[PDB]
């Protein structure tokens, strides 16, 4: 049972390591998408204001 | 999708990464303490297995 | 005349699109998302005409059930916010609930009804 507990703790430690790595990869990919999203939003805002201003 | 969806997903991933890292940091101490507990019984096991191996 | 009417408007979003078309073709100054400055005035004027008349006036009533369509769940667009602010309550339908076998797909969490409790028989209230 003692070596069983040691194996259980080691398995938890390695699994949490892997989970953290995967979470950080998801975070970087999602931020990389966030950048283009907010950039397009800014362009829409500026274009919508300026095209309305131009014609009138 | 929208900045709302992207930031919500990023926040969920952030929270999950926090939880996983906390679990890992908990598990490291458990591994070390399990090892130093397993170190304790070794002479007792050696003694009993010595006696049984003698009588074997 | 003392009767009761149930009025259903199928797409206030489409109505607002038509009014935006007219406003732009008449060269009126545009607001956010090219919508005219008085789209909220239009919708408020339309929706504030549902009422529950007093027994002095006959006791009649007229209830309205407007519909607003959202793009991929964005409830924060101009027309959705305008209509959400006006009405007494909202019922939210979601594709996540709809395809998971939960139909009708009312999200009971987000949905609200301020009048509720005075519109329910005592047995249902209990």
């Amino acid at each position: 049972l003692l070596d069983a507990k040691a194996s259980e703790h080691a398995a938890r430690m390695t699994a949490m390591k892997n989970a953290t790595d995967n979470a950080n990869e998801l975070i970087r990919t999602l931020t990389l998408s966030y950048n283009r999203a907010r950039q397009a939003a800014i362009t829409q805002e500026i274009t919508e204001i300026v095209a309305g201003a131009n014609a009138l | 999708a929208s900045l709302r969806d992207i930031k919500t997903r990023i926040n969920a991933t952030k929270k999950t990464s926090q939880i996983t890292k906390a679990m890992e940091m908990v598990s490291t101490s458990k591994l070390n303490r399990a090892e130093q507990n397993a170190k304790s019984f070794v002479p007792y096991m050696e003694k009993i297995q010595e006696v049984v191996a003698n009588v074997a | 005349k003392g009767k009761h009417v149930l009025v259903v408007y199928d797409d206030l979003s489409k109505q607002a699109a038509a009014y935006r078309e007219l406003s732009l073709l008449l060269r009126r100054p545009p607001g956010r998302e090219a919508y005219p400055g008085d789209i909220f005035y239009l919708h408020s004027r339309l929706l504030e005409r549902a009422a529950k008349l007093s027994d002095a006036k006959g006791g009649g009533s007229l209830t309205a059930l407007p519909f607003v369509e959202t793009q991929a769940g964005d409830i924060s667009a101009y027309i959705p916010t305008n209509v959400i602010s006006i009405t007494d309550g909202q019922i939210f339908l979601q594709s996540d609930l709809f395809f998971s076998g939960v139909r009708p797909a009312i999200n009971a969490g987000l949905s609200v009804s301020r009048v509720g409790g005075a519109a329910q028989i005592k047995a249902m209230k209990k």
